[PDB]
């Protein structure tokens, strides 16, 4: 649908 | 008349129309004011006659198959307050008569197949209210500086369009907006200053552009704004303090940018901040004690910067923290003991930083701590017993530090822990029995230690997949129970004390794509065994042991190995068991005691003929012509 709004995917180790 | 669907005017004519759900298939009386036709599965064309519904207030489209253009003559409907064409095949221009609709207040667009520019015609459209574009991958061209002229304009959203080029300043003259969203799009240059004029605006989502500059000063001078997604951009310079004025402002997402400077002081005041995420940028500085003012952060993720010091004690302060990432920092100091008081915190990510002392016992005494990522920074002393009260520990990795003594017991206790690696610490002592207590251990990875002692099948849990227990001082020998193992993918025990024959248990181990015995004192035969692992694949090392006699024919049924390396052994006898391997990539068979001749093949005359010089009797040679 093109994407909702979203935020920076967080990344951890 | 009273028929489902239709509804009629006061003086009997028939005036809306409704249909949905229906599941048809195909294309598709003037007093009509609304019409409906949506989510019905329609293809083809919009009759180009749509047009001559003059009393038309409302045409409903949307979530059909249709396709060709938006047809110019469906802009003769003077009298149409919405639009909505959304959720189709429509390509095409939006054409510039769009200008004509006097009175239209909602038009969605999003969804489709358009192409062209926005026209310079909204300016014309006065009552607008939401325009909704997104999700038209080539629509292009600048935002007209004409989109200042809707004064009514709510809701604008552009995303995941090819839309380019700088806001224009015009964008200050909307003083009723409050979502702006034009994210995944073209977008490059500066925030226009003239956003700041925005004075409704709640929502800004300009991520995933090449926005460049810096974050307007401005921006703290809107007081209602709510949520400011910025990220994956190429801004620069330093986050504006004013920004701190915001007093609804739950979100600033700002990751993967230039940014500089500090994380302000001034933060401190916002007092509905949720979500702080600064992740990779340039952000230098202390993370400011202010910062544990804000009482409603359940989420900072401040990794990848240059921020030094240590972090805050009165991080106790928030009490709603459940995600904490401050790794690749320059963060030194002690992991504060305060940071248990954030009970609800699930993931902590420090690594990667110049974090020195203890591990604070009191951190495991969090019930809900499924991530402790502490690795690569200057920790040490013994983990302590405590972490058996972490109960819902999943994934642990303390590697790359000074950590020393032995691995605690009360490990045991938890049933949660899938994966753990304190590899590269200055661990001693035997990998304790209690170890078999964790039912759920699927990783374990002890590499680069001083650990010591004897191995047992006992001790490990039957659900690992992946032992890396190399470059210790573990001894004795390889136990049978290691049988037991069948899920195990890949064991690595190399540079260990390890003696003994390969127990032919090991042939148990069905699932085995990898196995490093490497730089022991292993002896013997290899056992026939060895070559019954078809799962063997990636690599076999059996490589600077002592091991003798030849290699076993079972070895031809080793069809998917693709690295052998037996080198530095004292094996005997010839290669020819090696010939069929098709899928062998790389044979290392040097300083061993083989002799005999190889063929020809572009394999074997690969092998270095120094490694042919480092045996008894090895060379190729060349077939008879027969
Ligand atoms: C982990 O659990 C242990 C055992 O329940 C806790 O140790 C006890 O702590 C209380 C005070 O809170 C003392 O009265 C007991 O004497 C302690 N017992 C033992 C056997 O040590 C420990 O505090 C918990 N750790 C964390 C980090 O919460
Ligand atoms: C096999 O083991 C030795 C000793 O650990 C190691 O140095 C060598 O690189 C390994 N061979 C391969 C192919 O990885
Ligand atoms: C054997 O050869 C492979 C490939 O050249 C190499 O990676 C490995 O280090 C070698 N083994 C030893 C013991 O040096």
């Amino acid at each position: 649908d093109y994407s909702n709004p979203g935020h920076h995917p967080p990344r951890h180790n | 008349c009273n028929w489902t669907g239709v509804k009629c005017n006061r003086r009997g004519e028939v005036s809306e129309i409704q249909l949905k759900e229906k599941q048809l298939q195909g294309s598709l009386l003037k007093s009509l004011t609304s019409l409906t036709l949506s989510s019905l599965q329609l293809t083809g064309v919009i009759p180009k006659e749509i047009g001559d519904f003059t009393e038309l207030e409302l045409l409903d489209l949307s979530d059909n198959s249709l396709s060709g253009d938006i047809p110019v003559e469906i802009f003769r409907l003077k009298k149409l307050k919405t639009l909505s064409l959304n959720t189709n095949n429509l390509e095409g221009h939006i054409p510039m008569e769009i200008g004509n609709l006097s009175g239209l207040v909602e038009l969605m667009l999003f969804d489709n197949k358009l192409s062209g520019e926005i026209p310079r015609s909204i300016g014309e459209l006065k009552n607008l209210q939401v325009l909704r574009a997104g999700g038209n991958k080539n629509l292009r061209g600048e935002l007209p500086w004409e989109i200042g002229n809707c004064e009514n304009l709510v809701m604008l959203g552009l995303a995941e369009t090819s839309l380019s080029g700088k806001l224009p300043a015009s964008i200050g003259n909307l003083k009723r907006v409050q979502t702006i969203a034009i994210y995944t799009s073209l977008l490059s240059g500066p925030i226009p200053d003239e956003i700041g004029y925005c004075t409704e605006l709640q929502n800004l989502y300009l991520y995933q552009n090449s926005i460049s500059g810096s974050i307007p000063t401005t921006i703290g001078g809107l007081k209602k704004l709510q949520s400011l997604l910025l990220w994956q951009n190429n801004l620069v310079g330093k986050i504006p303090t004013e920004l701190g004025n915001c007093p609804e402002l739950w979100l600033i997402d700002f990751s993967e940018n230039l940014l500089t400077g500090t994380i302000p002081r001034s933060f401190g005041k916002l007092e509905n901040l949720q979500e702080l995420q600064l992740s990779v940028n340039q952000i230098s500085g202390t993370i400011p004690e202010e910062l544990t003012n804000c009482t409603k952060l359940t989420h900072l993720e401040i990794d990848n910067n240059l921020i030094t010091g240590e972090i805050p004690s009165l991080m106790s302060n928030l009490r709603s923290l459940t995600m904490f990432f401050a790794w690749q920092n320059k963060l030194t100091g002690n992991i504060p003991q305060s940071l248990s008081q954030c009970r609800e915190l699930q993931a902590i990510d420090l690594s990667y930083n110049s974090l020195s002392g203890s591990i604070p016992k009191e951190i495991f005494g969090l019930r809900n701590l499924t991530k402790l990522l502490l690795l690569s920074n200057d920790l040490s002393g013994f983990i302590p017993p405590d972490i058996g009260n972490c109960t819902n520990l999943y994934r642990l990795r303390l590697n790359g530090n000074r950590l020393a003594g032995s691995i605690p017991s009360e490990i045991g206790n938890l049933k949660n822990l899938n994966f753990v690696d304190i590899s590269e610490n200055r661990l001693v002592g035997s990998i304790p029995p209690a170890i078999s207590g964790c039912e759920s251990l699927e990783f374990l990875d002890l590499h680069t230690n001083s650990l010591s002692g004897s191995l047992l099948g006992t001790t490990l849990p039957k659900s690992l997949k992946f032992i890396d227990f190399s470059d210790n001082a573990l001894s004795s020998t390889l136990p049978p129970g290691i049988g037991l193992l069948t899920e195990l993918t890949k064991l690595n025990l190399a540079k260990n004390r390890l003696s003994g024959e390969i127990p032919r248990e090991i042939s148990t181990c069905r699932s085995l794509q990898l196995l490093n015995l490497g730089e022991n004192d292993f002896s013997g035969e290899i056992p026939d065994e060895l070559g019954q692992i078809p799962s063997l694949a990636i690599s076999l090392n059996l490589s600077c042991n002592r091991f003798v006699g030849e290699i076993p024919s079972r070895f031809s049924d080793l069809k998917n190995l693709g690295v052998l390396d037996v080198s530095h052994n004292q094996l005997t006898g010839n290669l020819n068991v090696l010939t069929d391997l098709q899928n062998l990539v790389s044979l290392n068979i040097s300083y061993n005691d083989f002799s005999g001749d190889l063929p020809n093949t572009p394999f074997f005359r690969r092998l270095p003929l120094s490694d042919l010089a480092s045996n008894r009797g090895l060379y190729i040679s060349n077939a008879i012509s027969t």
